[PDB]
C-alpha cells in the first residue's frame, strides 16, 4: 500500500493547499513526519479492539 | 588404378537426432510483481512506498 493517497486526503482536507501542485516527495516527507506521532487515545483504543 | 578392396569402406553415424538453436525457448521465465522486487540485500528495491 502506498500512503500518498492518505497524505493527499490530509492536505486536501486542510482546505488551504493545492494538493495537485504539491509534489510526491513532499507528501512522503509529510508521511514520515506523521509516522512518528502517537495515535489519539480513542482511535488507538478502537484499533486495539 | 581403381581397387575395390581398398575403396570399399563402412561409414558409421547416428540414426537420428534433432539439433536445437535457441536453447532458451525451453526456459519459461516469469517475474515477481514489480512492487515487491528485492535487491541484492533482500530488501525492496524501492522502499519509499
Amino acid at each position: 500500500k502506498k500512503m500518498k493517497a492518505i497524505v493527499e486526503d490530509f492536505l486536501k482536507r486542510l482546505h488551504i493547499f493545492d494538493v495537485a501542485v504539491a509534489p510526491d516527495d513532499q507528501m512522503y516527507r509529510l508521511r514520515d513526519r506523521l509516522r512518528l506521532l502517537p495515535v489519539e487515545v480513542r482511535r488507538l483504543d478502537i484499533f486495539n479492539l | 588404378q581403381f581397387d575395390f578392396r581398398n575403396s570399399m569402406h563402412m561409414l558409421t553415424s547416428n540414426l537420428t537426432f534433432t539439433v536445437y538453436s535457441d536453447l532458451l525457448a525451453f526456459v519459461s521465465a516469469d517475474t515477481v510483481e514489480p512492487i515487491n522486487a528485492v535487491a541484492f540485500d533482500n530488501m525492496r528495491i524501492m522502499n519509499e512506498l
